[PDB]
């Protein structure tokens, strides 16, 4: 886990579409199940989705499910965030890192994150 | 987090006395105490690992005690070399991996000792520049608390002084003070009486040095 | 024997980087802990990261994202990188090596690390004249204001006058400019006789300046 | 037949981590409801399986590791995680598929002296590999100069104990880890739900 740059856009519309995009290296990008951990301004950071090695199984909170889908190629060790049906709600910095799911005692699942960093800066979405 | 307390935070003692520093813990972290002297200038030294165990190197005068919340360390008989800050530092903590106390200053114990007070006024080529500074020296006073007023038309000041106090000398064991009030020249010429009052144990009353502008 | 020895500290401005070092005698880096603990002007000593035998590396955080330690094993040298500086981060930083509970026995000389926007600004010497009010003792000196970096040195005489000189330690003003004063009791018979000069010397500026002290 | 699950839990004296003790599941009827229907874990988190599914599942094989260590430290007993547990004691792997439960044990671990039984190693050269177990009680060389097996400068015993006093914080105070790990392969299943 050396570095994970991270892209895909800044101001944009509301109702519009738009893609983030984050970058990977040092690791085996498949072998890692990679997430999307989103950060509002002045609220707390919020983990809005969650994807597989394989992608077979992908993973989306409430807040923002039907509109968002996160999708991965391997081929590039990259991770994509496609945002879609958007509203000023989601407006907020969106940052990558690898992944882990584990389920409670009650069967919920929940992520806990690798201890790494990708640093960016998103101002409007 | 658990939060690291040390008291006193000014000890003065004299070589030969007994010195005893406390180390407080807001919950229980059992023996993982560290003991450690800085000198000014210089690192800081490990006295005292495990909270009771004696680094090598180290005289034999410094011990340590304690368990849980409430750690000690003392000095047996005090030595000319041992004046400097003690600290303690917690082991094998979480979030952070040690996290060091306040500190606390062991300082050469003396006699009481009234400051002297002089004033001086803005210079007049620092005048031309625009911005005035005003100087209030305490020389040679001991204990090392000292209280300093800054008055501009017997109107109480604040946020316009800077203090300095230097350490306790090498003959006398005094320390001296210095304090700048800083103004705009504008300001400065507003005005006509300026007096700096010192509060202390030596002067039984408020001791106030004042000069007015154009003399 | 036994020492570590640091390098890399200076200047720099916000935002930028510096790699501070520790070359180890007595000791090799590979094979134990080994931690970096700064301490600010005038205040405590805070860690700042840590790097493991296993090669685990953990950071403060305050430091996290903007800090890297590192070791090299041909040299025996603790490194770290340090970017993204914040101006809090301006401090005297030490190297040494953690015995977990047995503590940091082995510690570094220290190397200072000063973030600062603030230009490199050559000092003014204005007197601190005696006052007219005696036979005994009088108080004269010398302000040294508005000079960045520190250190400056100043003297009475070309040093023959080093009995009653106080030179306090300087402060730092909202400018990020630093202030210093330079005072000396001295008999007041001798202030129509002898004839006392400041002098200042700030070497980052190339600045040298004799000031005499006079009675208005 | 049912599997000695309890034999693990509800044991009187656990292991340090350093030595951290495996029994092997096999040839039994495990009932995992015992361990998902209770209230006293203070962890309970299952990667790669869910507990529910867990009584519907047939292995060949099951692992209960069991050892004391700090609260603090109960992170580190995670898929990926770093730290001196982690690194020198106990390391689980990447792609782990199992339950880590934890309880508090300063009703039992605690004593008012300090109980100085338990034990990690706290010197160790590289890392652990997954599922390690390092007993070596030899002296630590931090420097040039060998140790010759005496302790001294550069020189120190790698194990190290808990000072677990009742009076300790949360963090500092005792924790009971068991780690369950189901293991499949190409062999008869001897391990199924009821
Ligand atoms: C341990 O004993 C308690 C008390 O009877 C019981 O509730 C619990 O199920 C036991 N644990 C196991 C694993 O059997």
């Amino acid at each position: 886990e050396v570095q994970l740059q991270e892209s895909g856009g800044g101001l944009v519309q509301p109702g519009g579409s738009l893609r983030l995009s984050c970058a990977a290296s040092g690791f085996t990008f498949s072998s890692y199940a990679m997430g999307w951990y989103r950060q509002a301004p002045g609220k707390e950071r919020e983990w809005v989705c969650a994807i597989s090695g394989s992608g077979g199984s992908t993973y989306y909170a409430d807040s923002v499910k039907g509109r968002f889908t996160c999708s991965r190629d391997n081929s590039k060790n990259t991770l994509y965030l496609q945002m879609n049906s958007l509203k000023p709600e989601d407006t907020a910095v969106y940052y990558c890192a690898r992944v882990v799911s584990y389920y409670d005692q009650t069967g919920f699942v929940y992520w806990q994150s690798y201890d790494y960093w990708g640093q960016g800066t998103q101002v409007t979405v | 987090d658990i939060v690291m307390t040390q008291s006193p935070s000014f000890l003065s003692a004299s070589v030969g006395d007994r010195v005893t520093i406390t180390c407080r813990a807001s919950q229980g972290i059992s023996s993982y105490l560290a003991w450690y002297q800085q000198k000014p200038g210089k690192a800081p030294k490990l006295l005292i690992y495990a909270a009771s165990t004696l680094q090598s190197g180290v005289p034999s005068r410094f011990s340590g005690s304690g368990s849980g919340t409430e750690f000690t360390l003392t000095i047996s008989s005090l030595q000319p070399e041992d004046f400097a800050t003690y600290y303690c530092q917690q082991l094998n903590s979480y979030p952070p991996k040690f996290t060091f106390g306040p500190g606390t200053k062991v300082e050469i114990k003396r006699t009481v000792a009234a400051p002297s007070v002089f004033i001086f006024p803005p210079s007049d080529e620092q005048l031309k520049s625009g911005t005035a500074s005003v100087v209030c020296l305490l020389n040679n006073f001991y204990p090392r608390e000292a209280k300093v007023q800054w008055k501009v038309d017997n109107a109480l000041q604040s946020g316009n002084s800077q203090e300095s106090v230097t350490e306790q000398d090498s003959k006398d064991s005094t320390y001296s003070l210095s304090s700048t009030l800083t103004l705009s020249k504008a300001d400065y010429e507003k005005h006509k009486v300026y007096a700096c009052e010192v509060t202390h144990q030596g002067l039984s009353s408020p001791v106030t040095k004042s000069f007015n502008r154009g003399e | 024997e036994v020492q570590l020895v640091e390098s890399g500290g200076g200047l720099i401005q916000p935002g930028g980087s510096l790699r501070l070092s520790c070359a180890a005698s007595g000791l090799t880096v590979s094979s134990n802990y080994m931690s970096w603990v700064r301490q600010a002007p005038g205040k405590g000593l805070e860690w700042v990261s840590v790097i493991y035998s296993g090669g685990s590396t953990f950071y403060a955080d305050s430091v996290k994202g903007r800090f890297t330690i590192s070791r090299d094993n041909s040299k025996n040298t603790l490194y770290l990188q340090m970017n993204s500086l914040r101006a809090e981060d301006t401090a005297v930083y030490y190297c040494a090596r953690d015995l977990d509970v047995y503590g940091l026995d082995v510690w570094g000389q220290g190397t200072t690390v000063t973030v600062s926007s603030a230009s490199t600004k050559g000092p003014s010497v204005f007197p601190l004249a005696p006052s007219s009010k005696s036979g005994g003792t009088a108080a004269l000196g010398c302000l040294v204001k508005d000079y960045f970096p520190e250190p400056v040195t100043v003297s009475w005489n070309s040093g023959a006058l080093t009995s009653g000189v106080h030179t306090f330690p300087a402060v730092l003003q909202s400018s990020g400019l630093y202030s210093l004063s330079s005072v000396v009791t001295v008999p007041s018979s001798s202030l129509g006789t002898q004839t006392y000069i400041c002098n200042v010397n700030h070497k980052p500026s190339n600045t040298k300046v004799d000031k005499r002290v006079e009675p208005k | 037949n049912l599997c000695p699950f309890g034999e693990v839990f509800n044991a009187t004296r656990f292991a340090s981590v350093y030595a951290w003790n495996r029994k092997r599941i096999s040839n039994c009827v495990a009932d995992y409801s015992v361990l998902y229907n209770s209230a006293s874990f203070s962890t309970f988190k299952c990667y790669g399986v869910s507990p529910t599914k867990l009584n519907d599942l047939c292995f060949t094989n099951v692992y209960a590791d069991s050892f004391v260590i700090r609260g603090d430290e109960v992170r580190q007993i995670a898929p990926g995680q770093t730290g001196k547990i982690a690194d020198y004691n106990y390391k689980l792997p990447d792609d782990f598929t199992g339950c880590v439960i934890a309880w508090n044990s300063n009703n039992l671990d605690s004593k008012v002296g300090g109980n100085y039984n338990y034990l990690y190693r706290l010197f160790r050269k590289s890392n652990l590999k997954p599922f390690e177990r390092d007993i070596s009680t030899e002296i630590y060389q931090a420097g040039s100069t060998p140790c010759n097996g005496v302790e001294g400068f550069n020189c120190y015993f790698p194990l190290q104990s808990y000072g677990f006093q009742p009076t300790n914080g949360v963090g500092y105070q005792p924790y009971r880890v068991v780690v369950l790990s189901f293991e499949l392969l190409h062999a008869p299943a001897t391990v199924c739900g009821p």
